RNA sequence: GAUGAUCAGGUUGAUAGGUCUGAGGUGGAAGUGUGGCGACACAUGGAGCUGACAGAUACUAAUCGAUCGAGGACUUAAC
RNA sequence: UAGGCCCAGGCUCUGGGCACUGUCUCAACGAGAGACUCGGUGAAAUUAUAGUACCUGUGAAGAUGCAGGUUACCCGCGACAGGACGGAAAGA
RNA sequence: AUGAGUAGCGAAAGAGGGGUGAGAAUCCCCUCCACCGAAUGCCUAAGGUUUCCUGAGGAAGGCUCGUCCGCUCAGGGUUAGU
RNA sequence: GACCGAUAGUGAACCAGUACCGUGAGGGAAAGGUGAAAAGCACCCCGGAAGGGGAGUGAAAGAGAUCCUGAAACCGUGUGCC
RNA sequence: UUAAGUUAGAAAGGGCGCACGGUGGAUGCCUUGGCACUAGGAGCCGAUGAAGGACGGGACGAACACCGAUAUGCUUCGGG
């Protein structure tokens, strides 16, 4: 089994989990197509992580790109950046720019 | 119009049950093996 | 009925005129799906006008086509191209001069994109 | 019809656009000719134009595809 | 773009008449912005915990949470403004 | 944390072709269209203090994006007897 | 020193009367810890980068730069029973 | 086969327990800094320009520290 993690990605975790739920459990080749055809802003990032996981599986563990399936796929919370004065244009206060840790594990079926 | 009380975890999770995405409608390109949205174009496929 | 396309009554007319002229010039355009769906009718009506060829139809077309250059090599107007080049090409078709092909969502706003071209 | 939903169709087909012919609306187009010093008038000529309405016509788009969906529990009684 | 008129008195006030109108009998349609759906981004007041129906009683102020009964498959989206022990208020 | 992926994200006109680029609605060029014009034009004060030019940049910042910026970093740039 | 040990002890263990706030007199913070030694990751792979997976150093890499230990709220993935 | 009866299972999601993470910096160890005193010194500097500052000085950025156009130092006498 092979793993690939993307840390402190500038995306809200709640919005990334929507796509993560779509792709988990699927065959690894089919999952790429779903990510390519989903119109969300987390798709490109999750696709990069998935491609990285597939690469590690072939160059480091000599497993084949076929017969691979997504075992685990989850999103965690990352350090939050706090903008106290969105006074620029906005009349809000202490906006929170959230962040995510994206993890994908693949293995042979 | 002021929340009288905080919302529990279970009620939040229950309300968020219809807030999810749908698997796309994809077909495989006759020539090539690329996948595109049905009724979309891909001669380059 | 007909789509309002998010504009007011005059901006809609201006954008339709511009897109019709652009399609006449370039033979193939990329725009949104609904803009193409609304452009199909007007561009086909103007092709129908050009297929007649008389002065009255020429001036009816001129009251709607933009003043732009089709190609600089022969100093050809868009109206001249409409009445000389395309009307000769579609001399045997009864309607259906265009076709819309759907591409997919845009990155900026998720809008559905489409190619509209002359057959 | 807010969105889901509902309803008519998907190439042995008229679902929508276009084209053709119509219905209704406005109302006598452009060019040319004539009369007038001119603004204009007359003829060609119920003419030209016409979004959402009707009938024909596969000309353009509904391609190819994918997913889901049974194998029918036990007891008693009458057969 | 840019003043409604007329006949009066009292020096501006009270008038009267006319004109005119969606002020209304009584509302209908149309245009735009928001609402609504999709993509991006993304706060605040408030907050004892909460799987938080209705009626009739009981009760330190007014019962969701007490007693007796009657109703009710699980989860949402859009509206209403009834309760809202919401805030305004104010009498006092 | 909750409210909640909710309210916001304001006028006001853009459309297409080409380019660059890992990536374009949003940057550059072209074309047409549209708006101001006792100004939304020209100059020059108060005030600000490098914000000016060239190259590089994609942390942060810019109510979306960004290959762009009044942002970041390196070099430069202000000449009086009137 | 039967004094404190980073919310304590000076306001200040860190470029502190600093940053910030105010016209001014004046008010006035937050912020310590890689490893014994940088030996601080050659090289290969995915990626524009960020960030990862190997390889290597090291006693330890889940010690990799807000880098000793790392609790709770809060946020997730899998599963036994309902 | 018909009729009349019984039960089972079902998870869009949710609850409890368990396993594994993230975030965040309590806790424990540690000390560069403080606090209260004791025993001695010393109790003033300045018009021969003070206290406190501004601006500058390095081969190459900013800052601290040091120094003053003799400017990241000069002379001498000692130590090492």
């Amino acid at each position: 089994q092979a793993k690939a993690v993307a840390r402190t990605v500038r995306i809200a975790p709640r919005k990334a989990r929507l796509v993560m739920d779509l792709i988990r459990g699927k065959q690894v080749g089919e999952a790429v197509s779903i990510l390519n055809l989903t119109p969300r802003a987390a798709s490109p990032i999750i696709e990069k992580v998935l491609k990285s996981a597939i690469a590690n599986a072939e160059h480091n563990y000599e497993m084949d790109a076929n017969n691979l399936v997504i075992s685990q796929a989850f999103v965690d919370e990352g350090p939050t950046l706090k903008r106290f004065r969105p006074r620029a244009m906005g009349r809000a206060s202490q906006i929170n720019k959230r962040t995510s840790h994206i993890t994908i594990v693949v293995s042979e079926k | 119009a002021v929340p009288f009380r905080r919302t529990s975890k279970m009620k939040k999770r229950l309300r968020r049950t219809h807030f999810k995405l749908n698997v796309p409608g994809m077909t495989e390109c006759p020539s090539c093996g690329e996948m595109k949205l049905s009724h979309r174009v891909c001669k380059a496929c | 009925s007909y789509r309002k396309l998010g504009r007011t009554s005059a901006q809609r007319k201006a954008m339709l005129r511009d897109l019709t002229t652009d399609l006449i010039i370039n033979e193939r355009i990329e725009t949104t799906e609904t803009r193409a769906k609304e452009l199909r009718s007007v561009v086909e009506k103007m092709i129908t006008l050009g297929k007649r060829g008389d002065l009255h139809a020429r001036r009816q077309a001129a009251a709607y086509i933009r003043n732009e250059v089709a190609n600089e090599e022969n100093n050809q107007d868009a109206l001249q191209k409409l009445f000389s080049d395309i009307a000769t090409r579609y001399e045997e078709r009864q309607g259906g001069y265009t076709r819309i092909m759907k591409l997919g969502p845009r990155r900026g706003d998720g809008a559905p994109m489409a190619i509209i071209e002359l057959v």
